[PDB]
């Protein structure tokens, strides 16, 4: 075998810890390009992206270059990649402190000194999550990618060109890629970026970005969470038309809707990020309809007050009588000790009835207000959840598409 | 200089560690293979793995270490790294995670004659199947597999671990009184160990020990079946109380929500293998579909108690059954102008007599709603009972054999 | 130049120092390992998995005659700094952990002078395996334990034995945990009541056997209760309280069961609170866990008496009879004990109105017969508020005043009088 | 032994270990690669990962490292430390949680004629989408995807030793059934090098979950509490109790559904049948509670203030011979006042007997409805056959 | 480059990274130490363990490793790796969960001067006692201390660089912000060796919780549940449905402040104003839960065996609110007629009592 012979002529006078600059002031050229094999997950809790990538790394190694004429014309050998000098590409912004790649396979290297490095990757980058519209929010993450130790007069990271024109992507493959589910790639741009803050001697000058928006499917959600929390919410109105003569339960009633939209806010908060930087959507749906629950608790309350009042406690005055018996529903829509008996028990049976007459008209008015509180404020919140798609253009301002 | 350090330098002067000390071509390396327990840490039931501390008590004989005491100020024996030395991949086939080798490596132990003994300390985790049945009053057999990852009987053959003295063979995990700590959910009922052989592959040799193990089942009584005992007694109750008090279902429900509940906290732990269910879920659908159905009987018994003969007509079975046959078994036997002046007296008095007739046939109606209530409140009282004490005695009748079966 | 180069050159490489050779003139002769341990933190005590997590640093001691030099020849070099990986080095490990950690976190520099001295502290985070006690939880005090050995040398070669200091020209052994005032954070949890140290030599077994010495240290910590009292034992006992008086709620009102059913969903759900923050351990059953079953039980009894006061209520005539016994004990004795506080057509309205007044007086001694009935309730209803409340408010004081009494020993150990304090060192 | 520390010696003298076996750099080397399943780890559903316990079997010829047997006393095989030889680079293409490639090395038999047999253990924890439109009644399908990662189908060549994966020692899961398992080589063609064909061994397992622990711990009380909600419509609305078993339900199955919920991943590409169920039972609460409030009102509903219409006397008049069981088929002032009261009484009565014939239809049809639905939702994956 | 790897022979031919770099060994190699926080990873309240991703940046100046530029073809800097020199050994001593010291062990700029600045990340999971006396609206100081663990003040003279940790790339939390941070230098004396004083830096940062995640999960619906408490007086008696509302907030309250329980670390040094608050509205509900049972029973308290006390009808009543023909029915209709206008009063004792707490409610409120 020839290539025992030509790796060990290559690697006789080399050593890895010396960037093989042709001279003083000679700026080596590293150049990356993306590629997404799986969008693993998208862990909102510790707001981490997990991938699977193919991170490929391509540069030039003046030292590793032989004549093909020589070798029985042999223009490609795989060397590992701890033999070889590496321009040490790791992702700044990762959760945890796995800076490099995971595997470390081997480096192609070919006659001219083109080094061509593909390893894999599990990234589990770090981008806070804007949950102001979940469950129908778009999540724009990044990728950093810096050079640990050299700087910009050392290295020169690049974007990987195919025909002259740079990959501006991420390069999804389709021999080997998969749909991560609840989660969409709308845009996937790739761009260099720098600090200005630093001078170009300082290793962070220069970094890769390669950005995943993405948006969240919300079927799955609106199923098993939205949908069954506005059922349950919307059984607070029916509590107007329970009776209040003792019975019907309307406190009950309405104490359990409270109760349940407690459970479903404690459901949600076992979903949702602790950023606090903003209130999730639903979760705002959720304290709007805790909150419209709490005043209809105050407003059955009231009605059994009202309803249960006697001519004892409680006094019916004619200006509130009269107000709420005759305009605002049709704006809406020895016998001589059993005689008095008798009638002394009646008048108490009338003024029980003019009162829970005034029950049943306060329940209708706050019934036909509450149901229109609470049809509004559901359409507001899930038409404001509707209507946020992912932006047209993946950097705003930028009129290009980054696209293949 | 030390007569050790020019010991070691003639010792391992051409000595290669990657090589079997075979005195021929053809021959067998015994390697004598105990364990000593030091704490069995936990058993994991969810993922099902054991972890437990122990030692490998491993013994050899290697042919190159051997010298002359006489020749060397009289050392008898060497304690060198374990790194330098030839040693067999004794590991942990039944490791539940990836772990295989030791953990610490300690330095092996050479006498002059080359018998080499090496006790190094591990932590294993390793993977015992769970037999869900019975549970939590069980008993589960864990097994621990040691061969040889790279050497099979044509180049090792495995033994057991001797004793103190060499006389005696150890057939057992050995565990020293001292530096033990027992369990406090699982004792020791057997700990033996034999060499495994499987058919079919003359290659094939294992020295397996047994852990069978006794959980003992306190904090699962006291946290799960007392209170399921109590929620039962609840349910038992839901049929003493009346039906005019309006508290039948508040008090049937919040029982079966009560089970429920500690059904849905008791589901973190058990394993999820579903070969079979285990004796304590087995009580909890029994009691479930047992509330249930004191749900379901309150239910009969109020609508029986709110009939009306304007809105009901007794059946002629329905009052044969509960008036006149079940009372007394049951013991619920029942005890036993001047002109339109005179108009309005006659009229009131024939209403009253009216509401009178009316009157007696809703208390016959709620008197069938009472005797259903109490023939339902003893067999309901019967059943849980019945059921409960079966279901406590076969759990309470499964104990680990006798004979290990090694 | 720098004359450390020399040294060690000379130490290492010209003497041919061997770093896996114990460091003694000739065999047959053993090596002192002293060994201390310092607390800079204890980090935690978890329960549920019975580990004592702490911050520690491990210090050795002993000599080493090859890493011996002349002061005087080397230009007066009074210390040196070697690394671990060079020079030999007691493998002490704790043997009782439940990870695979037996070493130290870090392999810190070894100090070394020139009489052959050689010292390491290297720091480390240990989790051991000590079981929990919860008999008196939260008010209970655990005894957690460290326990190091000597794995790589039998006491035939090695001897572990604890670190001896000088106080006005007498040496002591350093029989305790060291705390250094300048490094040491308080748990806040946990406060360290005993701290004792050991050298443990076991007589069964063998001095060339590796079982032969340890080297223990304890941790006497007592746990401070009022984050677990105030959060956990007062909304129980003040929910216990409304099982306790729900008999005065009268049997009229459709509520009596509620709250007694209520309270004690409320007693069960604090009972499975508890019993995830504690080890699934079956020694013993948890005086919080034994008081919460206690209560638990008696509101269900709570419950079976209001159910037998409802159903002597709601009895009517026209299916239950009032008997002489029932009424002669539950409506006089039990109160005064407990200190209650024309031509034909004229003829038929006479008749209707004779049926009138019979129906009337029917109706009269159905209520009185009812409130008979009544009375009876609340008389019974009076009894069991002043047999179950007081006996509930007995219990309670007796449980929290017999945890509370639960005090760690005066000594750490039972039959060594002497207490293990850095106060009163033996000598 | 001597002869082995010769062998030893000899072999591992000029060795490289940088460099493929093969005699001519023109030729491949053909490594015959099998996957033998020791144990289902794990098949977390959320993460969607599978762990599996696997060996990676691997046989293949090094040249260099042939002998004589005669040579060095008729040694016919030796074990050698998988560092000190060429090993092939198999990669899990598919993962998520572990390394990509075998990590622990352990060492491999070298037989006299070069013949590696290298069978190194791994704990795969694999990604793969799970199915769960039937749950817990489904099948997952899933696969592992190892090839050669820096060689090409010229260079290094992948190939399955068997049709199948070696089960002869497999563990028996406890949770899943393997119905069937099988191995695919695929020769793929990557954006990456376009002109060069890479080989690669997929591994796919289908694993029937075994349901009686889903169906006992969670299925069973919601049957349970549907059939309490089509209860409720035979409580008295005269005692009352009848709004405290609906919400009382209502509850129970939204503590189910949050429990549900923490079981199945959050994906949308199929909507599970639990899921469905869940939100067909809830529904048919709310249905319940709704229907059940209608016959509350219109029981207490006052005989003064609202006349009875005269198509609601008809149908719930004539309806009840259509259904067959137990439901039937000073001096002067007084008097007037109690007759008032007593034919208001009755008009009261008339209410009462339709909110209970309503009650009785209602009983009849949502019993009918539960059972309609859980046969039509279930029966669909129960019957596999 | 050729020139480099003649440099890098030459440098390393004769290097031993034992030894300090100093010319003599009585001189100490002083060594400027500073901080770079990147992103606040978190903050552990249960277990009181802060972890956060910092690079620590130290300079120091080799004297061994210097070199002429003309020589080696005007080479100014090398970028060597860090396993090849000496290299001070920073622990940090608060460690609760992870490395004492650097273990990443990236490769380090080296100055044609014998400077040589390197800065390696790390992840410190250090210890952190949190001070939960306010919450959800704490404010946490915990700080990372890092010694040289091995050398005295005589020997490497460590320094910080700057007086603050640099936070220049910070990210930001959102769940806590910075209001200040600064390191100090301490010389310590320990038990170990009291002759010598060890130097460290700790560097302190102070991080002020942002309260809207946990307001709204907690304060909001604990808030709901303590203005319904005061809805029970309001209630009439004769509905029922009072005992079930005040146990309904009592147990919805027993269950926020088991979350709350939940939360906060089991530490015993103080308890935490919510939870002091929590335990008030307990102590709140419960009293309602009596007073209500006493309301009941006075509503439902008959008069045939229960008389009416004098001062109650007086206070509660006055102040406060500022031969077939026999008639067998007229004196029981009389005698019943008396009998409820007993009930009655009490009726309106009960009333009374209902909106006496009531007002005291509302004050509660308002004060509140
Ligand atoms: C490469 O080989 C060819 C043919 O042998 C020869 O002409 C050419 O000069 C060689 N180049 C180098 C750089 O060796
Ligand atoms: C095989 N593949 C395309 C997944 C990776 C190839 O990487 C190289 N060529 O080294
Ligand atoms: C001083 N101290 C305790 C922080 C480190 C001690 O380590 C030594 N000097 O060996």
């Amino acid at each position: 075998n020839e290539e025992g012979r030509l790796i060990e002529k290559l690697l006789g006078d080399y050593d890895k810890r010396i960037i093989p600059a042709k001279t003083l002031d000679h700026i080596i050229d590293v150049t990356l390009k993306l590629t997404l094999t799986n969008l693993i997950s998208l862990n909102e809790k510790e707001e981490a992206l997990t991938t699977n990538v193919w991170i490929e790394i391509q540069w030039n190694d003046y030292r590793l270059s032989w004549n093909t004429s020589e070798y029985e014309g042999i223009d490609l050998v795989r060397i590992p990649s701890e033999l070889l000098w590496l321009p040490d590409v790791v992702l700044e912004n990762n959760v945890d402190g796995q800076f490099e790649v995971a595997y470390y396979a081997n480096v192609l290297v070919y006659n001219d000194g083109s080094m061509y490095w593909l390893p894999p990757a599990i990234y589990r980058s770090t981008c806070p999550i804007a949950v102001t519209y979940f469950p129908f929010d778009w999540q724009n993450c990044s990728l950093v990618f810096r050079s640990q130790t050299y700087n910009a007069h050392e290295v020169n990271l690049q974007l990987s060109a195919e025909e002259g024109e740079a990959v501006e992507w991420i390069h999804i493959d389709p021999e080997d890629f998969t749909e991560n589910g609840e989660w969409t790639i709308r845009h996937r741009p790739a761009k260099k970026n720098y600090n200005w803050q630093l001078t170009k001697d300082d290793t962070d000058f220069q970094e890769i970005i390669f950005f995943l928006i993405i948006q969240r499917k919300p079927l799955f959600y609106i199923i098993n969470i939205i949908a069954p929390c506005v059922l349950i919410s919307s059984l607070v109105v029916l509590v107007y038309f329970l009776p209040a003569q003792a019975g019907g339960q309307k406190c009950t009633l309405s104490i359990s809707v409270l109760l349940a939209q407690t459970i479903f806010l404690f459901l949600i908060a076992q979903k949702v990020p602790e950023t606090s930087l903003n209130v999730p959507l639903i979760g705002k749906y959720l304290i709007f309809v805790m909150f419209v629950s709490m005043l209809i608790v105050m407003n059955c309350v009231i009605v059994l007050n009202v309803s249960l009042r006697t001519p004892n406690t409680h006094s019916l005055s004619e200006k509130i009588k009269h107000l709420f018996l005759g305009f605002l529903p049709k704006y809406l829509g020895a016998c001589n000790f059993i005689a008095k008996s008798t009638k002394e028990q009646n008048d108490s049976g009338s003024e029980n009835e003019n009162w829970v007459l005034i029950g049943k008209v306060i329940d209708k008015a706050c019934f036909w207000i509450a149901l229109l509180l609470f049809s509004i404020g559901t359409l507001a919140i899930f038409l404001t959840g509707h209507f946020n798609q992912v932006p047209e253009f993946p950097f705003p301002g930028d009129p290009r598409k980054y696209v293949p | 200089s030390v007569m050790e350090d020019t010991l070691l330098s003639v010792l391992f002067e051409t000595y290669n560690p990657k090589v079997r000390p075979a005195q021929t071509v053809g021959d067998k390396v015994t390697v004598r293979v105990g364990l000593t327990l030091t704490n069995l840490l936990i058993l994991n039931e969810k993922i099902e793995e054991m972890t437990t501390n122990v030692f490998l008590n491993l013994a050899w004989t290697d042919y190159r270490l051997q010298w002359d005491p006489a020749a060397y100020e009289g050392i008898k024996d060497l304690r060198i790294p374990s790194s330098d030395v030839w040693q067999p991949d004794i590991v942990l086939m039944n490791n539940n995670d990836g772990s295989f080798e030791i953990t610490l490596h300690v330095n092996v132990l050479v006498q002059h004659t080359g018998a080499v003994s090496w006790q190094p300390s591990a932590i294993y985790r390793s993977s015992c199947t769970i037999k869900v049945m019975y549970f939590p009053f069980d008993w589960q057999n864990c097994t621990m597999v040691f061969k040889s990852y790279t050497y099979d009987t044509s180049e090792v053959t495995l033994q057991h671990a001797l004793d103190a003295k060499g006389e005696r063979e150890v057939k057992e995990i050995v565990i020293n009184k001292d530096a033990f700590t027992e369990n406090g959910q699982w004792s020791i009922e057997h700990k033996p160990s034999r060499k495994n052989w499987r058919s079919d592959d003359p290659s094939y040799e294992d020295v397996t020990f047994y852990l069978i193990i006794q959980r003992k089942p306190l904090f699962y009584i006291v946290y799960t079946i007392i209170p399921c005992i109590l929620i039962s007694i609840l349910a038992i109750l839901v049929f003493y109380l009346p039906p005019d008090a309006g508290e039948k279902m508040s008090l049937s429900i919040s029982a079966l929500l009560a089970v429920t509940v500690f059904l849905l906290l008791l589901a973190d732990k058990v394993p999820e293998t579903s070969l079979s269910v285990p004796i304590i879920i087995r009580y909890l659908m029994f009691i479930m579909i047992l509330v249930a159905f004191s749900v379901i009987l309150s239910v009969v018994v109020l609508n029986l108690h709110h009939r009306s003969p304007n809105t009901h007509t007794m059946p002629n079975w329905i009052r044969q059954i509960f008036i006149e046959t079940l009372p007394p078994f049951l013991w619920i036997q029942r005890p036993v102008d001047l002109k339109e002046a005179v108009e309005a007296i006659k009229y009131i008095a024939e209403q009253l007599e009216s509401a009178s007739e009316f009157d007696d046939l809703k208390k016959d109606w709620q008197y069938v709603a009472m005797v259903a209530d109490r023939l339902f409140l003893y067999v309901f009282f019967v059943i849980c009972s019945i059921g409960t004490f079966s279901i406590f005695l076969d759990a309470s009748h499964n104990v680990p054999p006798d004979n290990p079966f090694a | 130049v720098n004359e450390e180069e020399r040294l060690i050159n000379d130490l290492l490489i010209v003497n041919k120092y061997n770093k896996h050779v114990r460091p003694v003139k000739h065999n047959n002769e053993v090596v002192n390992i002293a060994l201390s341990l310092t607390l800079s933190n204890l980090i935690s005590l978890k329960e549920t998995d019975e580990t004592l997590t702490s911050n520690v640093w491990m210090d050795h001691a002993w000599y080493d005659h090859r890493l011996t030099w002349n002061a005087s020849e080397y230009s007066d070099i009074s210390i040196l700094r070697l690394p671990p990986e060079l020079v030999w080095i007691p493998d002490i490990v704790l043997q009782n952990n439940n990870d695979g950690q037996y070493h130290v976190a870090y392999f810190c520099n070894v100090l070394v002078r020139p009489n052959g001295y050689v010292t390491w502290l290297p720091p480390a985070i240990f989790r051991s395996s000590c079981p929990i006690n919860v008999l008196y939880f939260p008010f209970d005090w655990q005894n957690c334990s460290l326990k190091f050995t000597a794995l790589n040398y039998d006491a035939n070669e090695i001897t572990m034995d604890l670190m001896t200091d000088t106080i006005d020209g007498k040496d002591y052994p350093i029989e305790w945990i060291i705390i250094d005032p300048e490094a040491f954070t308080e748990n806040g949890e946990w406060e360290i009541i005993h701290k004792p140290a050991k050298k443990n030599i076991y007589p069964d077994k063998f001095p060339n056997g590796t079982n032969y010495q340890d080297v223990t240290f304890y941790l006497i910590i007592r746990r401070k209760p009022l984050f677990y009292v105030i959060n956990f034992i007062t909304p129980c006992v003040l929910i216990s309280f409304l099982a306790s008086l729900a008999f005065y709620l009268p049997a009229e009102s459709g509520e009596k069961m509620s709250t007694a059913i209520s309270v004690l969903l409320a007693q069960a759900v604090f009972l499975l609170l508890t019993s995830q923050r504690l080890p699934e351990t079956a020694l013993a059953v948890p005086l919080i866990g034994k008081y919460l079953m206690f209560i638990m039980s008696l509101v269900t009894g709570v419950i079976v008496n209001c159910g037998i006061v409802l159903n002597f209520h709601f009895r009517t005539p026209s299916t239950h009879v009032l008997s002489t016994r029932v009424k002669q004990i539950f409506l006089e004795k039990l109160p005064r004990i407990l200190h209650m506080s024309l031509h034909d057509e004229i003829k038929s309205g006479i008749d209707s109105t004779n049926y009138i007044v019979k129906q009337i007086k029917e109706k009269n001694a159905y209520d009185e017969e009812v409130g008979n009935w009544n009375l009876v309730g609340q008389t019974i209803d009076r009894l069991s508020m002043f047999i179950i409340t007081p006996v509930m408010v007995l219990g309670t004081i007796f449980i929290f005043v017999m945890g509370n009494f639960n005090h760690p020993p005066a000594k750490p150990f039972e039959g060594d009088p002497f207490d293990y304090s850095s106060d009163h060192p033996r000598c | 032994s001597e002869h082995e520390t010769r062998l030893v010696a000899n072999l591992l003298e000029n060795y490289n270990k940088v460099i493929r076996p093969v005699e001519h750099h023109t030729h491949f080397v053909d490594i015959t690669v099998g996957l033998q399943l020791i144990q289902l780890i794990s098949v977390d559903e959320v993460n969607q990962i599978v762990e599996t316990n696997v060996r990676l079997r691997q046989q293949w010829i090094d040249v260099r490292l042939r002998w004589n047997p005669a040579d060095y006393g008729g040694i016919k095989k030796i074990r050698l430390p998988s560092d000190d030889v060429w090993l092939p680079d198999l990669v899990l293409y598919n993962n998520a949680d572990g390394d990509f490639a075998i990590v622990h090395m352990t060492k491999l038999l070298l037989d006299y004629t070069g013949k590696i047999m290298w069978t190194p253990p791994a704990i795969f924890k694999s990604y793969c989408e799970i199915i769960v439109t039937h749950f817990p009644f489904d099948q997952q399908n899933c696969t592992m995807k190892l090839g050669i990662w820096t060689y090409d189908g010229t260079k290094v060549s992948i190939s399955p030793e068997s049709d199948r994966p070696d089960l002869s020692t497999f563990m028996e899961s406890g949770e899943w059934v393997m119905k069937d398992y099988r191995g695919w080589k695929h020769w793929v063609y990557y954006t990456c090098c376009p002109d060069t064909p890479y080989l690669d061994i997929t591994y796919h397992f289908i694993m029937q979950r075994i349901p009686l622990y889903f169906v006992v711990n969670v299925i069973i009380p919601c049957l349970l509490f549907s059939f309490l909600t089509g209860l409720v419509f035979y409580l008295p609305t005269d005692s009352g109790e009848k709004m405290t078993l609906s919400i009382s339900v209502l509850l129970s199955l939204t503590v189910f559904l949050l429990v549900i919920v923490e079981l199945i991943p959050s994906t949308s590409s199929a909507v599970p049948l639990i899921g469905k169920y869940m939100l067909f039972t809830m529904i048919f609460v709310i249905s319940s509670i709704i229907i059940t409030v209608v016959v509350i009102n219109t029981h207490h509903r006052s005989p003064s203030t609202h006349t009875m219409p005269q198509w609601v006397r008809k149908i719930f008049i004539d309806t009840i011979p259509n259904v067959m069981f137990f439901s039937t088929m000073g001096v002067k002032y007084i008097a007037e006042h109690m007759k008032s009261d007593e034919e208001s009484s009755n008009a009261a009565e008339e209410w009462k007997y339709v909110a209970m014939v309503i009650d009785h239809i209602l009983l009849c049809v949502f019993m009918l409805i539960c059972i309609i639905g859980t046969v039509s939702v279930f029966a669909g994956r129960l019957i596999e056959l």
